[PDB]
């Protein structure tokens, strides 16, 4: 079988206005198999109350999940997504860049 | 899912027709139903099959009514058996298996052409001073009393068929462990 | 526009741990409205969208019965497939099922489908006309004969042509505010210098529903396929979606490049320039 | 169809472990163990959807199953209880549909006795036809009485001049309990064979009642002075009388 | 509304 690495996207639900409540999403898609560890990071450490969508999959059979939490963005505070999966040599981290 | 045979026991006269009832419960659109015949050999013999999607023995499959009666016309004595109704699911409850009803013991009854009810004392072939009482040749309507005393044993009725002479006769047997037992009083 | 109802089932064996994980989710176009998780405590089909909540007990008891029937079938199937392929009890494997129906603008039946995959690869599938299976392997050939014997395609076809569309029609009515809306893309472009001589142009589309969208880059009126990067369309989290396409361009040539946005709630495609 | 259950007859002491073996030649995926009991039809004990894949029926408890190979489905009772006196049926199916039905084996009569000492082989006696019956009907009825056996695992058959007969025969459908108040009462069973007066009165005719009995095996302990109540045939006989 | 039509492969 073909194992497929996750494609990772960190982003906010609404355009980020410093000092307005938002949601931080980390959407992982295109992976297989289904088992995956995903962490939302505030300055390189795990946030505790992180919700996730119900596992589903695309026409090509590959899986996708949305992990999302609540947060208000500050100017200084770094946010990232930490993903691990059988297809990675080591946890992969993707920084949230609101300027994309 | 469940199957219902409401009549545990039924009788029919030989050559006549009888209908055994069977209802079932299911929440599924597709499923299968079965009648099994179990003769005294104890074998489970498949007799009827029915798929819900779509000869002396016949079924009246009423899917809306969830009814699946078995009709035996022209009953032979060989039809004396326990008949089971069985349900088999498609994907839902009880799929990949059979769920049975409780069964109907059918007794096919022969006509006694010349009744001649009488009690006879038989003696052991071995010099045994032991004896047996035979009550035989009574008509099919005769019900055989159960043993009044616990020292006295009485069997159910039993029909033998002397094919050679187109002859049938009922009998029961009674013996006692007690000495001085009288055959004349056995069946009273 | 066109609409669809699709259910998705995922079954994952866990050697040494007991029962496989089973997850089911049901969608109307791109809005999930039900789910079941073998690991949640309810063991019931659960609502996930406001408009399905109107269904009363018989609907819920039914879908729970059905979803469990799927769960049990998959559970066996994992064991059966391992045998079909003489694989060991050691590794985790995946069964996936997806079926549903599509209807047109008239809400009339367009097409149905039912496909099944083991370990992320096509195993067996109903053909377009819902009358026969396509089974590439020998294992799938074995399955194909079993499903023929149990009139699976005949009964599936009746479902996909009738029940599947009748309930989609019903869902589309019951949730017409949710489901029948068209939210047009909000668009913008960003610009970041890559090197002395290159810059990234990124074309942004936000808060659109349905998820179907096309984003195309264009140099000098011609379709770009070189230096062009398109991410996976991604859920915002409020029932809308986002997508961007980027293109690397030589510095001072930016005005050579147009982005083109196509979506159901745009009467005309949008041409964005930097 | 091609099922064989092993064994076909068994008596087991309360608290002993016992295994029933269902064997198929068919290589079919689905196997079942049901038990048949008066007032319950057949109830599913366990089933198996494939190798090493077994689950519980509605009368699961007290019983384990094993599906090592495809060909064998083994029913095991850790600690025998009297409640597990029943008739056990194995079943086989290829696809489990209308056209691929369950096929049953021939069954296993198992009784759980409180003590192996309770097991007794039958005594058999033939009773000669009553003179009054001959002069009254021009027929003669022999009676065979098999008594004192336990468990009720017997087959009674009549033999006339060394061939088995069926015509003119009828045997109690069920044996009778001699001491109905004992959970482990010994059993009695009777049968009649009826011939013409002519036939009975012909001294050339030989009549034998044969009772096949299923009792302890070679592998069963026996410490009692009376002979071991092994599987055996017991017979009584009579010659025609002029 | 799910289907009932699923069978062991």
């Amino acid at each position: 079988m073909i194992q497929r690495t996750p494609k990772i996207q960190v982003y906010s639900r609404h355009p980020a206005e410093n000092g307005k409540s938002n949601f931080l999403n980390c959407y992982v898609s295109g992976f297989h198999p289904s088992d995956i560890e995903v962490d939302l990071l505030k300055n390189g450490e795990r946030i505790e109350k992180v919700e996730h969508s119900d596992l589903s999959f695309s026409k090509d059979w590959s899986f996708y999940l949305l992990y999302y939490t609540e947060f208000t963005p500050t100017e200084k505070d770094e946010y990232a997504c930490r993903v691990n999966h059988v297809t990675l040599s080591q946890p992969k981290i993707v920084k949230w860049d609101r300027d994309m | 899912q469940t199957v219902t045979q409401s009549q545990p026991e039924m009788s029919v006269q030989e050559a006549e027709t009888v209908t055994l009832s069977c209802t079932y419960d299911t929440s599924e659109n597709n499923y299968y139903l079965f009648w099994y015949k179990q003769p005294p050999s104890r074998q489970m013999i498949l007799v009827i099959r029915q798929e819900a999607y779509k000869n002396r023995f016949s079924v009246n499959f009423q899917k809306a009514a969830k009814s699946f009666s078995l009709k035996i016309s022209d009953s032979q004595l060989g039809d004396t058996a326990m008949y089971f109704c069985a349900f088999m699911g498609y994907s839902g409850a009880g799929s990949y298996q059979l769920t049975f009803g409780k069964g109907t013991k059918l007794s096919v009854i022969p006509n006694i052409q010349n009744p001649d009810p009488a009690v006879y004392q038989l003696r052991d072939s071995k010099s045994s001073d032991k004896s047996v009482c035979l009550f035989t040749d009574f008509d099919s309507q005769t019900n055989v009393s159960q043993s009044k005393d616990s020292d006295v044993y009485i069997t159910d009725k039993c029909v033998l068929d002397m094919r050679s002479m187109d002859f049938k006769s009922n009998s029961a047997v009674a013996w006692s462990n007690k000495s001085d037992f009288a055959c004349a009083n056995a069946f009273n | 526009g066109s609409h669809s109802m699709r259910y998705f089932f995922t079954s994952v064996s866990r050697p040494g741990r007991g029962e496989p994980r089973f997850i089911a989710v049901g969608y109307v176009d791109d809005t999930q409205f039900v789910r079941f998780d073998s690991d949640a405590a309810s063991q019931r089909m659960e609502p996930r969208a406001p408009w399905i909540e109107q269904e009363g007990p018989e609907y819920w008891d039914g879908e729970t019965r059905k979803v469990k029937a799927h769960s049990q079938t998959h559970r066996v199937d994992l064991g059966t497939l391992r045998g079909y392929y003489n694989q060991s009890e050691a590794g985790s494997h995946t069964v996936q099922r997806m079926y549903g129906c599509d209807v047109g603008s008239d809400w009339r039946f367009l097409r149905g489908y039912h496909q099944y995959a083991y370990d992320g690869k096509d195993y067996i599938a109903l053909k377009e006309d819902l009358r026969s299976w396509t089974a590439a392997d020998m294992a799938a050939q074995t399955t194909k004969h079993k499903w023929e014997a149990a009139h699976v395609a005949e009964q599936l076809r009746a479902y996909l042509e009738g029940t599947c569309v009748e309930w989609l029609r019903r869902y589309l009515e019951n949730g017409k505010e949710t489901l029948q809306r068209t939210d047009a893309p909000k668009t913008h472009m960003t610009h970041h210098a890559v090197s002395d001589h290159e810059a990234t142009l990124r074309c942004w589309a936000l808060s659109f529903y349905p998820a179907e969208i096309t984003l195309t880059w264009q140099r000098d009126g011609e379709d770009q396929t070189q230096d062009t990067e398109l991410v996976e369309t991604r859920p915002a989290g409020d029932g809308t979606f986002q997508k961007w396409a980027a293109v690397v361009v030589p510095s001072g040539q930016e005005q050579r490049y147009t982005c083109h946005v196509q979506h159901e709630g745009l009467p005309k495609p949008l041409t964005l320039r930097w | 169809a091609g099922i064989t259950q092993s064994p076909r007859h068994k008596v087991t002491e309360t608290g002993t472990p016992v295994t029933l073996r269902c064997h198929q030649t068919e290589n079919h995926r689905y196997m079942y163990w049901y038990r048949q009991d008066p007032g319950h039809g057949l109830r599913l004990i366990h089933y198996s959807y494939g190798v090493k894949d077994t689950d519980k029926g509605e009368v699961s408890d007290g019983y384990s199953v094993s599906r090592s190979k495809t060909e064998d489905f083994l029913l095991t009772l850790e600690s025998a209880t009297s409640s597990q006196t029943s008739v056990y049926f194995c079943a086989i199916s290829e696809l489990v549909t209308g056209d691929s039905p369950l096929h049953f084996g021939n069954g296993t009569r198992l009784t759980v006795t409180e003590d192996l000492k309770n097991v007794f082989p039958p005594e058999v006696a033939v009773f000669e036809p009553s003179e009054a019956e001959i002069s009254h009907t021009q027929k003669a009825t022999l009676v065979c009485l098999a008594t004192g056996f336990y468990p009720d695992h017997v087959e009674l058959s009549w033999w006339v001049n060394g061939k088995e007969v069926h015509s003119g025969v009828c045997t109690d459908p069920q044996p009778l309990k001699e001491q109905p108040a004992l959970n482990d009462s010994r059993y009695a069973l009777s049968s009649r064979l009826r011939v013409s007066a002519t036939f009975w009165q012909n001294p050339r005719n030989h009549f034998r009642c044969q009772v096949q009995f299923y009792g302890l095996s070679e592998n069963d302990e026996w410490t009692q002075d009376r002979a071991k109540p092994v599987t055996q045939i017991v017979s009584a006989e009579a010659w025609g009388r002029a | 509304h799910m289907t009932e039509v699923v069978r062991h492969c």
